[PDB]
């Protein structure tokens, strides 16, 4: 709370009016580097709570691995997905329908990029997932970083990166949802579509890629 | 002769070329030499040896080992590697073969030039497509039912004890940061690409350009 | 080894060492298993072999020793004329040299890694809210003046002297009747507002005193 | 009263040398992309020798060579100096935040041939004007006192406060920035 006064050549006076302390510490807090990590870390806390609660959840490659029981896989699957769905707003916390859940076991199905296929029909929505590569994919992560509770960072690693292709596929099903077979058809061709059809997306949070680049050399992108 | 740091050497270029290459600026010559030597005296390695080294643009009359051979094979990469916990598909071996035989072949110098590419040579004599994808389709999806959907441990739980969760935070606070995501983002999805081990339809940079013009927005729009 | 088709690939090891010496530049082209099939040559070959090992001292900061018999280095350049035609030029202690020298000058670590994605930071707030603006000049360093400068306009120089009324006047007219103070009020707000947000951003703050000196301009 | 025609009086002959020999741009404010070049300098030059020669009608032609840079990051930001420039070895060299001029002269704004003119937009005029004032100040210290006392000013800005150069006047009584006064409120 602040205020401020001003005069001129003239004795007539001055002009006055006020201002309000808030706003600049709120944005320098916004651009406090720790309040970010905070923020981001918070975030990766609340997911691993998460976990916790959910049947404290087990050593995660492994549970992943060895074909035990599709019935931990898709838990898992299905709790990520409500997690995001909670993230992006808690306003609308869960959605009702059931389905069971497809495992793949063979290279066949391989989909480039997506490792994570909705599909519907006759009003049984269904999501498919074909293990093999993305046990490939969690395994060997060195994760050098060279330049009491067994929390190591390793594992957490895997805990994080999991999330990243799980909010990937957020992307597809919230289109789907809005929009049916023809825009999410459409859209999984190619993903560049989604900022020009999100553009409405003011949502209160953020996405996870604070790090403001993903970028290799210019080359090779050719006519 | 320091077979010893022959070895150490050997085995970074192993992972480079394989998988999870974290590493940066591995490559190396004259260690990739003390590799070949490393090789030549390891007798019991020799058959890899000579298939390695028979790299050129020739490679009629392959190793055309018998399955034992092959298993025996393996078993020298993994007792090598000292990583044994997969053991890969010969076919990613062949493809850093394949790479090797670009490394031959170059006339290449001061210059820096990365390969600043995946290379194509895991073809099987055909060809694939985008909208091709939607041929490989979920044909076999529909041949399939689900394995099962049961209502246990149900519906909607919530988070824990905030204390509790800092408690456990405290123990994240000393680890780096990023440099997660630059070792695991970075390098698993952009290998994912290996993806195109189904007869290689090619990579398209262009939808993953998406990533900058699409995570903008937050800022872009406050 | 029996595979390696020795009198072939000694013959190639040959023509390949031969670009050290000046004549011969290899016709600035190689394949690098030019390079490696010589190591492997003089491994199986133990008259070289030694030389070899010695000459592991090429690329290593600390293989051994230099100092060997005036026969032991004879011992080395014999079988150097031996691979060689030895037609003139005769095998000298500078041509080892010259030879160590154009190793040097080959394996420099020449690339071959392929692809690895990058990423930035950009955040600019360290813990310290008391920053001074002098400690941010500290910061500052003048580092950017390591950036190139721009050319100015290059008018040369002037002074315009625009006397007008063919414009000037009809701008007279628009003696534009406004509040003069009230926009100087507005003026005034935006600027010290500007600054605050730009204090604020670099988490500084500092003594508003300062500020009203800046402003205290007029006397008498 | 005669004091607010000779104001206005300035501000029109300001309005003439906006009048520029190039004036090219179709903007108001070329700052508002970030292409440019040369219009920028353009501006800032011109303003500077209107300015000098305002303060004293002694000189013939403005000094020709100059050069610049554009500055548009956090990096670059020094709050509180928007505009820089040094004679250094007697060679003008100068430095502008784009963004940061931008963000704030588009800022939003009181409102209490047809060939007619808006008052904010003009204003734009006058707050430019008075961050180059602002700038000339440790100019005209520098060109006559050592870096030492000028890089002191450039913080202790107070130093020059309350000190003449020839008198508390000094013809500043003939600069238009004397007209005006302030005070942050407790």
């Amino acid at each position: 709370k602040v205020r401020t006064v001003t005069e001129i050549v003239n004795s007539d006076e001055k002009i006055q009016k006020t201002y309000e302390l808030a706003e600049f510490d709120l944005k320098n807090l916004s651009s406090l580097e720790s309040y970010e990590t905070l923020k981001i870390k918070l975030a990766l806390s609340k997911y691993m709570a998460m976990l916790s609660t959910l049947e404290m959840t087990q050593p995660l490659l492994e549970i992943f691995r060895n074909k035990a029981d599709t019935r931990q896989i898709a838990a898992v699957v299905f709790s990520t997905l409500a997690f995001i769905h909670n993230r992006f707003h808690p306003l609308v916390t869960n959605f009702t329908n059931k389905m069971e859940f497809v495992v793949t076991e063979t290279n066949d199905t391989s989909i480039p990029g997506e490792p994570i296929l909705f599909t519907e029909n006759e009003g049984v929505l269904l999501c498919s997932v074909d293990r093999p590569s993305i046990v490939k994919m969690l395994s060997r992560e060195f994760d050098t970083e060279a330049l009491d509770f067994s929390i190591t960072e390793v594992e957490a690693t895997q805990y994080l990166t999991l999330l990243l292709t799980v909010e990937h596929a957020y992307l597809h099903y919230y289109i789907f949802k809005n929009y049916g077979v023809f825009e999410y058809c459409k859209s999984l061709t190619d993903h560049s579509l989604f900022t020009n059809k999100l553009r409405s997306t003011m949502s209160t949070k953020t996405s996870n890629l604070l790090l403001s680049k993903f970028k290799f050399t210019i080359e090779d992108f050719d006519k | 002769i320091n077979m010893r740091r022959y070895r150490n050497a050997a085995r970074k270029l192993i992972h480079h070329y394989s998988l999870n290459s974290t590493s940066s600026t591995e490559y190396k010559i004259s260690d990739v030499v003390m590799t070949m030597i490393f090789l030549l005296r390891s007798e019991k390695y020799h058959s890899l040896f000579k298939l390695l080294e028979t790299t050129f643009d020739d490679y009629t009359c392959r190793p055309q080992m018998t399955q034992v051979q092959t298993d025996t094979l393996l078993d020298a990469v993994r007792s090598l590697l000292e990583m044994p916990s997969t053991t890969i598909d010969l076919t990613t071996v062949d493809i850093m073969r394949s790479s090797f035989a670009r490394c031959f072949n170059s006339p290449i110098m001061r210059y820096a030039k990365i390969v600043l590419l995946q290379n194509v040579a895991l073809q099987r004599d055909k060809r694939t497509t985008l909208e091709e994808l939607l041929i490989e389709r979920g044909e076999k999806i529909q041949m399939l039912q689900p394995q099962q959907y049961i209502n246990s441990g149900t519906e909607i739980p919530f988070c824990d004890d905030a204390e509790f969760l800092n408690r456990l935070l405290k123990h994240i606070d000393p680890y780096p940061l990023s440099r997660m995501y630059y070792n695991a983002a970075n390098t698993m999805f952009y290998t994912t690409m290996e993806n195109y081990a189904v007869s290689n339809c090619k990579f398209n940079i262009e939808d993953y350009n998406n990533i900058f013009k699409v995570m903008e927005n937050i800022r872009k729009h406050s």
